[PDB]
């Protein structure tokens, strides 16, 4: 798209259409005429595509009007009402800008923010934008949570988020624009190598993966139009669809086998019929033959009884070899059908034992894409947030992804080693408890009129509660909470001192032997600048490896990339780093799945806020008190930063037009 | 609305594979066999004809007898006319065969010495003694 046009794509919004949100916060216009609706549109498109031009300055509303022209801009207080609106829900002036007008001289109400992940950062750096008063509490001793990169000399690779899944409609473009980043393309071309080292070859390559992407699509016929979704009371998952698509293609196969050589019977037995006709009628040519010969002996003169023998005779016997012309003349077209058959056999398999091992490789990349083994995601769901992906290439950030989040964290008032303990919220107002991590008998106590929490759902999911909440959170937080699937997936890194492998290969495959261990060291990555290699563990091979020490761990990836390479060109790495994310005590995993039984709903249920009950009985309708931001809370991005960004300039929004107004209504 | 091309994913066949736990299994086992079964007798009769095939051994050109081409012709001789009541004895309406065991004369031609000769050879007793065998 291009001009007013892509503004409104580049913000994730159709640029012909109001939203939901656009009608609440203007019923005025949605309601009102067609001709008022283009000009608000266009209002919002224009203004939209102002700040992506310049995501570095602050885009005010005096400068929005002077770019506006007639007849959109006649009317001043529309044109001020939607500016207000883009920039109190994040979609301008969010991220890093220079700031026009210097901030309010004192703030107005007070906010703490659990976790200084991306989703944390993004909403305090917006309600600090906002004139409030933001603190955030971080357990660690850094920001970015599960945005961690390693750094030790030239060495830069990250432990947890590393790629943007393209810019196309992604937030993540206007960041790159504000902080230096370094984004660089990612080359598909992915080799495989089974477990002898060798390559496979292009042949099974293509057939095998073409399989994979012809079976999921089966999973999706299953789900969307057989309604395979339930099996006994309970949810189909994904891994269960396959196996199931799977065994019917191997039930296909035997079918056609059946039915060919069923074919050979049926023409077999026309022949067992055809040749005991002929056999017993060469028989009876063998014996007229020998009646005419009798006749023929007796010699002339003869009656004409003794005549008409031997003519009759003649006769008979030609109709009966006329008989064998044909009946053994069919011999032959019989004889074709057979070897016809038995040159033409059906597929003898479905897929081999080697085959079936590379395809255990597509299923392990697929178990790492969601950070999940295959039996838990839910069949209907499990790619529900497919629509929204973005647009372009996927990029990788090559100084480290780390630069982001430390980037947002200039000039907030963050709180390190700080573990919250418990979080109450009362009618009148909140107060979070915390200890300081590096000696838990020293107490903190936060008093503050909103909480919004950015915890992950791994810690969410706690039993016995790392975070205790007075009062409990409901049942339907806490069920959704249940029912979201958390995943796990981690990343050894490998660093050395030259470049042993294929510089313009990315990746590269490593084909396990087993079904149970095919997620373990399946992938490697060259996609940093110094000389590293980056392998991956996924699957249920990912929640094993944790408990394996990192010289044995390391041990493997050796001993693989010996098989590839060749003994002689792998050296020491000096420099090993190995991620365990569930063992982690502040994410207990790695980002969401929509697991089995769940759905894209409880994401929604996630970001819905809390409101205490009244103090007094019979004391008016309180205001909510504790909100939800994170990965886990953004229904068509979650599992992604771009999803954590806006989760948190989306309750920046709310927590911001709840304890701040909103003027943008009338 | 279809699966994709090459994989077969009729509703019959997803609910036999899903109607227990081992029913997967049980599916693909019966077919094995029932494919074993197939196999075994397509060799046995593969045999069986093998065996008829070798009583064949020879053809039957030791009884096959040489083409007589003789020139139709249309005068029927004393000789000629008995060949035929025999051969209505024997084949009754069968006007080719008696063509073929005369010699010389036509179908038609048998047919019409059905009706000119059919007073003075008693044609109708010759075919209805033909007709108690
Ligand atoms: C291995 C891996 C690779 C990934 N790769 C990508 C990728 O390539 N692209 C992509 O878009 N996304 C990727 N992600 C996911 C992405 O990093 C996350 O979705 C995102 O960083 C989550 O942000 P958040 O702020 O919601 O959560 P977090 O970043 O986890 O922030 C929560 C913060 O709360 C803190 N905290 C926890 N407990 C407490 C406590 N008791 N008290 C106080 N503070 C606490 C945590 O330390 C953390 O800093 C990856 C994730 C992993 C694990
Ligand atoms: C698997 C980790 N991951 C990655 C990743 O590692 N991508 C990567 C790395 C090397 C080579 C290639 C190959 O280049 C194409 C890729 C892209 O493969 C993807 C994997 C998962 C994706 O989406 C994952 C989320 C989880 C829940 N819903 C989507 C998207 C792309 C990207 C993203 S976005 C959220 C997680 C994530």
């Amino acid at each position: 798209p291009s001009g007013v046009e892509g503004a409104a794509f580049q913000s994730r919004l159709p640029h012909d259409r109001m939203t939901s949100q656009e009608a609440a916060c203007f019923p005025d216009i949605i309601s009102g005429p067609q001709q008022t609706q283009k000009v608000f549109l266009f209002i919002r498109n224009r203004t939209l595509q102002l700040w992506l031009d310049n995501p570095k300055i602050q885009l005010t509303f005096e400068a929005t009007l002077q770019q506006l022209e007639a007849p959109y801009n006649s009317d001043t207080v529309l044109v001020h009402r939607v500016h207000s609106y883009l920039e109190r829900h994040g979609l301008i002036n969010f991220g890093i800008y220079k700031r026009i007008k210097p901030l309010p001289t004192k703030k107005t109400g007070k906010v703490i923010i659990i976790g200084s992940g991306v989703s944390g950062l993004a909403a305090a750096r917006q309600l600090q934008s906002f004139g409030m008063d933001v603190t955030l509490l971080e357990a660690r001793d850094r920001v970015g949570g599960r945005v961690a990169t390693f750094r030790k000399g030239n060495y830069v690779a990250d432990l947890g988020a590393m790629v943007v899944t393209g810019l196309g409609g992604n937030p993540m473009a206007v960041v790159s624009k504000q902080v230096n980043m370094e984004l660089a393309k990612i080359k598909q071309k992915c080799p495989l190598y089974e477990a002898n080292g060798q390559a496979v070859p292009k042949e099974k390559d293509e057939m095998v993966e073409q399989e994979f992407n012809r079976l999921l699509e089966a999973t999706s016929y299953l789900s969307h139009q057989l309604d395979f979704n339930v099996l006994n009371n309970k949810p189909v998952s994904l891994g269960q669809a396959l196996e199931v698509v799977i065994q019917l293609q191997e039930k296909h196969v035997k079918d056609e086998q059946i039915e060919h050589w069923k074919k050979i019977v049926k023409t077999q037995e026309e022949l067992k019929e055809l040749l005991n006709k002929m056999v017993n009628l060469k028989e009876k040519i063998k014996e007229l033959h020998q009646q005419y010969k009798e006749a023929s002996e007796v010699k002339p003169p003869r009656d004409i009884t003794a005549e008409f023998l031997v003519k009759s005779k003649h006769r008979d016997l030609t109709a009966l070899c006329k008989e064998y012309d044909e009946l053994a003349e069919t011999q032959g077209k019989l004889e074709e059908k057979l070897q016809e058959l038995e040159a033409n056999p059906p597929s003898d398999v479905y897929l081999s034992s080697r085959d079936r091992q590379i395809l255990d490789w597509h299923f392990a990349n697929l178990e790492f894409a969601n950070a999940t083994p295959l039996s838990t995601l839910s069949l209907k769901h499990w790619d529900q947030d497919d629509d929204f992906e973005f647009t372009g290439s996927h990029l990788t950030v090559r100084n480290g992804y780390s630069c982001v989040p430390v980037a947002l964290a200039e000039g907030l008032d963050i709180k390190l080693n700080t573990a919250v303990r418990q979080v109450r919220y009362t009618a009148s107002g909140c107060e979070v408890i915390a200890v300081n991590t590096r000696s838990t008998s020293q107490t903190f106590i936060y008093k503050c009129d909103a909480v919004l929490c950015t915890l992950p759902l791994g810690v969410l999911k706690q039993q016995p509660p790392a975070v205790q909440f007075v009062p409990p959170l409901p049942e339907w937080k806490t069920s959704a909470v249940q029912r979201m699937g958390f995943g796990n997936l981690n990343k050894v890194v490998l660093c050395f001192d030259r470049v042993f492998w294929d510089p313009s290969v990315n990746l590269f495959g490593h084909v396990g032997s087993t079904t149970a261990s095919r997620g373990e060291l399946f992938l490697f990555w060259n996609l940093y600048k110094a000389p590293i290699l980056l392998a991956l563990v996924a699957g249920e091979a990912a929640g094993i490896m944790e408990n394996i020490s990192d010289d044995v761990i390391v041990g493997r990836c050796l001993a693989i990339l010996k098989g590839i390479f060749g003994s002689s060109a792998v050296p020491q790495p000096k420099e090993t780093v190995v991620s365990r994310w569930r063992a982690d005590p502040w994410a207990r995993g790695s980002y969401s799945y929509v697991a089995a039984g769940s759905s894209g709903n409880d994401y929604d249920l996630m970001a819905q806020p809390i409101t205490p009950g009244p103090s007094i009985p019979g004391a008016p309708q309180p205001i909510p008190r504790l909100f939800f931001a994170g990965e886990h809370t953004i229904r068509n991005y979650p599992a992604t930063v771009h999803g954590a960004l806006l989760s948190g300039l989306r309750e920046a929004g709310r927590i911001a037009d709840q304890f701040l107004g909103a003027m943008y209504t009338l | 609305r279809k699966p994709p091309k090459g994989m077969f994913l009729s509703q019959e066949d997803v609910e036999a594979v899903s109607a227990n736990a081992t029913a997967a299994t049980t599916v693909l086992r019966q077919l094995d066999m029932e494919l074993v079964s197939v196999k075994r007798q397509i060799q046995n009769i593969k045999q069986t004809n093998s065996a008829l095939k070798e009583k064949l051994d020879g053809g039957i050109e030791p009884y096959r007898l040489p083409e007589v081409i003789q020139k139709c012709n249309a005068r029927w001789t004393t000789e000629e006319q008995l060949l035929a009541v025999q051969a209505i004895r024997k084949y009754g309406r069968d006007f080719q065969a008696i063509s073929d065991v005369i010699g010389n004369k036509s179908v038609v031609q048998v047919k019409n010495f059905f009706v000119n000769y059919r007073r003075r050879f008693n044609i109708d007793e010759v075919l209805q003694e033909w007709e108690a065998e």
